[PDB]
DNA sequence: GCATGCATGCGCATGCATGCATGCAGCATGCATGCATGCATGCGCATGCATGC
């Protein structure tokens, strides 16, 4: 029956509703896309807890320790404010800051049971989605009519109820027979998910908590294992802990899980998740303007890692490789690649780990290893593993979690045959081949890579060839598109230089270049041009026809590697055409790192 | 959930702040009235507080007309009296002053006991603040001193009762409301939609139960851990606890065993009646209905059988008591709780002087002419019949009893027989007198025999003991008795009013039951010839059928006749024509007396008690000795009802103080007696045409 | 949940009420009187069998077979349809031609169970009204809230339903006291009645049948024990017929009764309910129009039982007693006597019990008796009896039940003293007192009497004084207002008159003649007036100073009868005040009567 | 080129969570019956009344 304090709670809601407006427009912005497209959306919206302590201090107090008697009050507020607003229900969820409510698996305890609680963690294994049935509708034969049935579980509202279960009806009132309809029935999805404590987070030498979490509707197939997530939710616990009957057993206690309502992804280095960012047409603006000026890939490339001294042919292929060029697909079902790789060799002091791990920290999605450290299945992901189901599956690896994104391998030159061999695919047909006992797959993985050797000497000798110095199969070496020679020749002056830029250090930004990078990676797709052809025809032909010695041979895979960097400053230009000038860089280039 | 919650315009924060101030505030058109009347109760001079809503209706609409705000005090105890008297009770203790009288070896223990209460309460409170101070760990130091004590809770300190009354109409009218608490209500018009309401009803009580103890609290004392134990009782029935509930004992491992202590308990004063429909109310055709009141405190005994009486209460339901195999649902049984009765017709015995009634009386008797004008004012509509008007008035006046020592005993009381053709309206007076009377009864031969006079055994079914229920002359106990058709009455009948008349006593031996009534009552008898009209030509004896001794014994008798007579009989037609075309006697230049007047002059001369002197006396015994004289010699020519006897004498003695009584004097005069002698001998006048 | 044919049903009695138009304004005028007045009428409306029958004949059978399923449909479209028309539910009655569906006791058997039923008989015990509890409101001292919780039971509704046995609060939730509101409560009325075979009807020397009836809220107390009623409801079976468990015992069957619905009380001959008929306009105008003539009070008297011969001065009486006069009351609280009484001493073959029944055919309450039939308590109602509950308490006589009516007496004479005594009150106080053991009270019997007796000698003699002729008690002979002696005289000439005219018989109407004494009894109310006065004195002093001889005595009763004949008189006439006409024919009758 | 040592995959034993039945014993509960209670019933006696003589 009707409520007072129901009624009350739902009225001050509809107040806070009324002062805030942006909810409102929300909503009929969502009614309106629903309407004309017909895809379909969800009907759920985001509220401001800092908002509503700031309206109503009471109120935001009660949602966030007793959320069972004041949510609902809400959803139904925002039911009402919708259907009147237009010309199923609505949910809730909740940002801001949750003070002493957002925890982790480790410091989550029995206090804050039947609390609003945020955790922090990583999945570490999800479950199948399956439909649940709510209403079953069946028709009758004898009599020509459809009668129908409802159902309800525990976990579907945060108030406890009277349980009524209801059994399947398979005979009319009378006893007729029954016909089920299962175009007409009603089914709903469901999911099961565990967080644990982050890896970067929890004591050493220490085994970790974990937690798990129910998932209904629109929330069910948000995310995968071995991501870093944070939910918010509602810490419940459900049945009896052994209270009812004798149930002599004592151990166990009540079982607890958290009824989920918001789901974030987050971004972490060496992460399978990709970093964005919400441009504004203030940035939009800034990066239009900024595109018409002649020295823009000057003073971008200058721009990356200011701390380190020169480099600056190889601070501009590392923006090359950032930016990328362009992969065709023909008709008849071809790939052509169009991802860039760069190997550098030099002498054990040139910041060649100072620059990898700013491209780590810098690029949106990237994965960085060591010689040595990952072997085997751990870089082509193919183990097999199987769940309870009985199934045996695939779980993705470093270059497969790397796929659209980056590979940093550094201490190159200590790696083996068996997996360099699996690398070459990788490298070049960009997909990885799977063909164990009850498995024959075929992975996309799609990935540019970026890697550091040292010499076989210690340091470069300028006295032998170079491949005396770099030995590495010519068959490798064919698959990298830029190959970079680095030594520390000692000068007077080149010494005071460096050594007062060391100084200066020991006593356009990051955000924006990322910004920059991701919106002319999504919006530019440039295409070739007649000038750019013959250019690059000339400068294949007098390489391949010139008898200087050079650091890496020659085949097609060069012709393709010019095509590629002339896209990317393309790209970089923000031109919707390659132009003799882009060709002209790109020879250059590669020129320069070839002698 | 279960178990919603709903919003209702009631706030009782509100009202108990306007009840203290009320109860602090109110002033009459000296300090607050209520204040003197708890500083009586502290002092021990009271035991029961009247709540009067014309008071808080005054106190309302006083602070309307300068303009602040009050909130219906009045609409919201009508509509749920029964929660306010919690409310009152509280405000009350809030501010019942200091007593200004010491207590002493002449007070009552249940005084004894509270004040013992009082100071207990004082020392542990004291002792827990000196404890707590000790320690060194003052509002914070107060409130835990209360928070870990226990007392003596203020209900088993209280001492008064309360009461409320409703609302008058003449008070409503002026202040242009409508006063439902105060609409007489018949006991078929109550339904469910009045319950927990504060109402009115109009009946005639047919039973009332004897006073008995209810318990409240029972109260039980642990030896082991000394404490005293209060049990709460609000049903018919109850379960006595057998193990201590004390804290003490609760925490230890071996309680001790509760006892039971009457004095320590909390009783009440029950009293449960049935009141009965009155005959105007009943439709067309239909039976009578009851209705069940209950009288609790110092109200008892205010309410005894055949009394016409409104009685305000608050209407409360009860468990279902019928058979389990006709229940559908949850049936509930109704019962009234009483709280204020007012009587129709005020008794003699409760008179007392005062201005009110001292001004009315004064007036009355200033205009003069109080015998004659009080006796024309007996039932008016009727033509002539003076002169037993005037002795109607007498025998309600009533004589002057004697106590004449050694468990001796003489009657006070006057007894009239009229004896008369058909067709004089006999019954007409009967019924008028009748009415007139506070405790008069009326009775018509076969109607009631048997165990309808005297009494019959019975048993209660509040209680379980045996009881005697009166009939209609224990029920005319201090009253007049009216009968009707006097001699076709059964030789039974006539043996108990015999004895009656003689000695205002009925005895009874029979079957499960051997006792003695007492039945202090006059009778008024009314009875027709033998043969209808009278017949002139057969002595009075032999014209009618009573017994001669029967006739003897009554102090006045009168026999009436019808002579056409083509002059008195215009002036009676007249007088009976003008009364159908009007409502109102043809008199214009006399006024009659109210009944309510009338009672009020009888009840203050019934105070007097006037004497006899020695000129007085030998007038009384010349006039004796000539009376006894003559009648002999017309008993002996067979034309007489009967000899004169000493019973003659008395009759004029008692005659003569009625009149001194009604003259309000104490001293008796020749004239009274002549009078008197006057009444007798034209009792008979008829008879000698 | 909502129903399919449920709303189509409630559609369908839509359209019902939609093309009859009587009930929407007959609601509108319910709704319309409590309005004003706020007195209350309660929610409920009649509907005839007739037209749904006309208009629907599935609906018309749905509802007489299966009301189960029909009644409550209706019910809910009546409800909405007055929720809709205005500015508690409504419920239904039923009235028309039931066929085969109009039962009694003795006729109703199993196989008209769940059926709606008609059924006919006579009152035989009702039960005392108690309140049933519907909702419970209650307050919380500790923090000022009002909760509250509903009631119901089975006999509440048609179609069976799951049990939900609430229990009564006594905490709150939270552990908090509880205290009760009476005022805030809410009760409802509840009645239970027996009905039994009428006695015109049932098998002789057959023990007769009965069945029970419940009755709820505003059909509570529309009768009494002894009326003849027709009640119209549904049969229904409850509980389980010892199914339930083992319940080894196979005697008992299923408990049965009716739920009652509408009830009826219907007028018979010598029963104490009145009859009343409905005024038309036609009916007023042809009555005030046939006022006016001069021979109204000749035509009326003629039309009484015209198949006798003669006897126009009784004919005259008995009229003047049906239309009555008028009884004063004074603010003392005297009562002056209004009513009229009859006595008729005749030759034993002279109609006297044929004008006996025509009296008590045509009054519209009349109670018939003979000498000895009734004796003792069976005339004055001197009876006690009690129920379980334990209370005793009388039930009425012949008297009794004749208040406001009219008593015929047949062989008048023959009774006993016993009672003569009991009836002399009746007949001049107009009330009956009884004190028994346990019980003293006093029973209005206002009303009038008709009487016939038998002359002491066979026939009337003409050579004796009356005294010798009657031979009874002057004091009962001065209580009756008329006395008449009919003798039988044999001539020629009026032997052969009555042969033509019962020769006519053996090869104004009665129901114009009970509106026109309905009408004139409930309208007018004469006053008296100074002529009237004035004549009635001259002639009530010539009676009492006349020295013919009479054959009853003179009392002031004789002047209370002519002021009584000559307000009756003008009664007939439907004139306020009464005139020397009418005085002048009471005192003529009179005359007649004495002489 | 040639010999060793490490990783790596294959194969073999075994423990261990789920899910079910069956004989058994324990514990709430219906059921036999033991009863007081309050009520109505008929069952004769005393007798007031009507009748015949
Ligand atoms: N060109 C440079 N400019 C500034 N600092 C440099 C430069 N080259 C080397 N360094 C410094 O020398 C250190 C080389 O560390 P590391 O990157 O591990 O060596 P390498 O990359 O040669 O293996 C870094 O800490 C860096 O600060
Ligand atoms: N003196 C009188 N004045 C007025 N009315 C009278 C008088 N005597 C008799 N009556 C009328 O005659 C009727 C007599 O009836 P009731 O009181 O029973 O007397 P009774 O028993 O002598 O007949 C009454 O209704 C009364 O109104
Ligand atoms: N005046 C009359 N006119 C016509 N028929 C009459 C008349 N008087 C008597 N009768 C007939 O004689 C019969 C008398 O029957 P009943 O009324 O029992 O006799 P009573 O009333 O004299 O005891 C009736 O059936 C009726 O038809
Ligand atoms: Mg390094
Ligand atoms: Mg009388
Ligand atoms: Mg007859
Ligand atoms: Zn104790």
């Amino acid at each position: 029956a009707p409520d007072a304090v129901f009624g009350d709670r739902v009225r001050r809601f509809q107040e806070f509703l009324d002062t805030f407006t942006s909810y409102r427009d929300s909503v009929r912005s969502i009614q309106v896309y629903n309407s004309n497209n017909a895809n379909i959306l969800p009907h759920r919206i985001i509220i401001s807890l800092d908002d509503l302590r700031e309206f109503d201090r009471s109120f935001w107090s009660g949602i966030l320790v007793e959320p069972a008697y004041f949510i609902p009050p809400a959803e139904k507020a925002l039911t009402d404010l919708a259907d009147s607003m237009d010309d199923h229900p609505w949910k809730l969820s909740f940002k801001g800051s949750f003070g002493a409510h957002a925890l982790s698996p480790r410091t989550l305890t029995a206090q804050h049971l039947n609390k609003l609680v945020s955790v922090e963690g990583i999945v570490t294994k999800t479950s199948l989605v399956r439909p649940k049935l709510i209403r079953s509708v069946h028709y009758a034969a004898k009599t020509g009519r459809f009668h129908y049935r409802d159902y309800t579980d525990a976990t579907t509202t945060l108030t406890t109820r009277i349980p009524t279960p209801a059994i399947y009806p398979t005979e009319d009132t009378e006893g007729n027979k029954l016909t089920t309809e299962y175009g007409y029935s009603t089914f709903i999805d469901h999911q099961r998910i565990t967080v644990q404590e982050m890896p970067e987070m929890a004591p050493a030498g220490q085994l970790p908590r974990s937690i798990d979490v129910i998932l209904d509707d629109d929330l069910v197939d948000k995310t995968k294992p071995g991501d870093r997530v944070n939910v918010v939710g509602v810490f419940k616990s459900l049945g009896a802990g052994g209270m009812n009957q004798s149930n002599s057993n004592t151990l166990i206690g009540f079982k607890t899980l958290i009824l989920g309502n918001t789901v974030y992804p987050l971004h972490a280095r060496s992460t399978g998740v990709a970093a964005r960012q919400m441009l504004t047409d203030f940035d939009i603006r800034n990066i239009n303007k900024l595109s018409k000026k002649k020295d823009i890939f000057d003073i971008l490339s200058q721009s990356l890692a200011p701390s380190i001294y020169g480099h600056d042919h190889i601070k501009k292929a590392i923006l090359l490789m950032l930016m990328g060029g362009v992969e065709k697909n023909l008709e008849n079902g071809s790939h052509l690649r169009g991802d860039i790789n760069i190997l550098m060799v030099g002498d054990p002091s040139t910041a060649k780990s100072q620059l990898l791990r700013f491209v780590l920290n810098t690029a949106s999605l990237a994965i960085a290893t060591t010689g040595r450290g990952s072997s085997g299945v751990g870089l082509t992901a193919a183990v097999t593993t199987d769940r309870e189901t009985g199934e045996r599956r695939l779980e993705a690896g470093a270059m497969v979690l790397a796929d659209r994104g980056v590979v940093c391998i550094d201490e190159f030159d200590k790696m083996t045959d068996v997996d360099r061999v699996a690398i070459h695919e990788v490298m070049e047909q960009q997909t990885v081949t799977i063909a164990k006992a009850g498995i024959h797959t075929t992975l996309n993985a799609r990935c540019s890579v970026i890697a550091a050797a040292n010499p076989v000497f210690g340091q470069y000798d300028v006295n032998r060839d170079p491949h005396q110095n770099i030995a590495l199969p010519d068959s490798l070496l064919s698959r990298f598109d830029l190959l970079f020679v680095v030594t520390d020749d000692i000068n007077e002056i080149r010494d005071r230089s460096i050594s007062e830029h060391v100084l200066r250090t020991h006593r356009v930004t990051i955000p924006f270049l990322r910004k920059y990078v991701q919106y002319a990676k999504e919006r530019v797709i440039p295409q070739l041009t007649q000038e750019a052809i013959n250019v690059i025809v000339k400068n294949y032909t007098d390489l391949r026809n010139d008898d200087n010695t050079k650091k890496s041979p020659i085949t097609a895979r060069t012709l393709e590697t010019l095509i590629r960097l002339a896209t990317a400053h393309a790209k970089v230009r923000l031109s919707k055409t390659v132009n003799k000038v882009d060709a002209k860089v790109a020879a250059n280039l590669l020129r320069f790192a070839l002698l | 959930a279960a178990l919603p919650s709903i919003q209702l315009p009631v706030d009782y924060n509100n009202l108990f702040n306007e009840i203290t101030d009320f109860l602090v505030t109110f002033k009459q058109d000296k300090g607050p009235k209520y204040m003197a009347m708890l500083q009586k109760v502290a002092n021990r001079e009271l035991n029961s507080v009247i709540i009067d809503l014309d008071d808080i209706l005054q106190y309302q609409n006083e602070k309307f007309l300068q303009g602040t705000q009050a909130d219906d005090l009045v609409s919201a105890i009508q509509q749920n009296a029964n929660h306010f008297t919690e409310l009152f009770c509280r405000a009350i203790d809030n501010n019942m002053p200091l007593p200004t009288k010491e207590i002493d070896y002449k007070d009552d223990v249940l005084d004894v006991i509270l004040n013992q209460r009082r100071l207990r309460n004082e020392r542990m409170l004291s002792d827990r603040t000196n404890e707590i101070r000790s320690e060194n760990l003052n509002d914070a130091l107060r409130e835990v001193v209360e928070d870990e004590t226990e007392l003596f809770p203020p209900n088993l300190t209280r001492r008064y009762f309360l009461y409320f009354k409703p609302l008058s109409q003449n008070c409503a009218r002026r202040y242009r409301k409508k006063a439902i608490s105060s609409k007489p209500l018949s006991v078929r018009q109550i339904k469910g939609d009045f319950l927990g309401q504060l109402i009115t009803v109009r009946g005639i009580i047919t039973r009332v139960s004897d006073v008995k103890p209810a318990v409240e609290v029972i109260a039980y004392t642990c030896d082991q851990c000394g404490y005293e134990v209060f049990q709460e009782v609000n049903s018919r029935t109850f379960t006595p606890l057998s193990e201590c509930t004390s804290e003490e004992c609760s925490q230890n491992q071996t309680k001790g065993q509760l006892f039971m202590s009457t004095r320590a308990s909390k009783f009440s004063a029950f009293q449960e009646c049935k009141i009965q429909e009155l005959s105007q109310q009943v439709p067309v055709g239909h039976i009578p209905r009851s209705l069940n009141i209950h009288v609790n405190g110092t109200l008892v005994r205010s309410l005894s059988p055949g009394d016409i009486v409104d009685v305000t209460g608050i209407f409360l339901p009860a468990p279902y008591t019928g058979f389990k195999a006709l229940k559908a649902g949850l049936l509930t049984e109704t019962y009234l709780e009483a709280q204020f009765v007012r009587q129709h017709k005020k008794k003699f015995a409760s008179f007392s002087l005062t201005s009110d009634v001292e001004e009315r009386v004064m007036e009355l008797i200033t205009s003069g002419d109080v015998y004659n004008r009080l006796a024309k004012s007996i039932a008016p509509e009727i033509y002539g019949n003076l002169d037993v008007k005037k002795a109607l008035l007498l025998l309600l006046v009533g004589g002057v009893d004697k106590r004449v020592g050694d468990g001796m005993k003489i009657r006070g009381d006057i007894n009239v027989c009229l004896m008369g053709d058909p067709g004089v309206a006999k019954s007409q007076l009967l019924k008028a007198i009748c009415k007139i009377s506070p405790r008069g009864v009326y009775t018509t031969g076969k109607g009631s025999s048997g165990v309808g006079l005297t009494a019959a055994v019975m048993k209660d079914p509040v209680t379980d003991e045996m009881i005697l229920e009166g009939g209609a002359l224990v029920l005319a106990d201090n009253g007049i008795c009216c009968i009707d058709e006097f001699d076709k009455m059964d030789e039974s009948d006539r043996t108990a009013i015999h004895e009656v008349m003689e000695q205002q006593t009925i005895s009874i031996s029979k079957a499960g039951i051997n006792t003695t009534l007492n039945a202090r009552t006059s009778i008024l008898a009314a009875a027709n010839p033998l043969y209808g009209r009278y017949n002139p030509r057969l002595s009075p004896l032999d014209n009618i059928n009573l017994p001669a001794a029967l006739l003897s014994r009554f102090d006045i008798l009168f026999l009436m006749l019808d002579i056409p007579s083509r002059d008195d009989d215009e002036k009676l037609a007249e007088h009976v024509t003008y009364v159908h075309m009007h409502n109102k006697q043809p008199d214009l230049d006399f006024t009659p007396v109210e009944p309510s007047k009338m009672r009020e002059y009888i009840a203050y001369a019934k105070t007097k008690r006037p004497v006899m002197s020695e000129a007085v006396n030998d007038y009384v015994v010349q006039a004796y000795i000539r009376l006894r004289q003559d009648s002999k010699r017309e008993m002996d020519s067979k034309f007489s009802f009967g000899q004169a006897t000493p019973r003659t004498l008395l009759g004029i003695i008692r005659l003569s103080q009625a009149l001194a009584k009604l003259r309000l004097a104490d001293m008796v005069d020749i004239d009274d007696v002549e009078e008197a002698l006057r009444l007798v001998r034209v009792s008979k006048e008829s008879l000698y045409q």
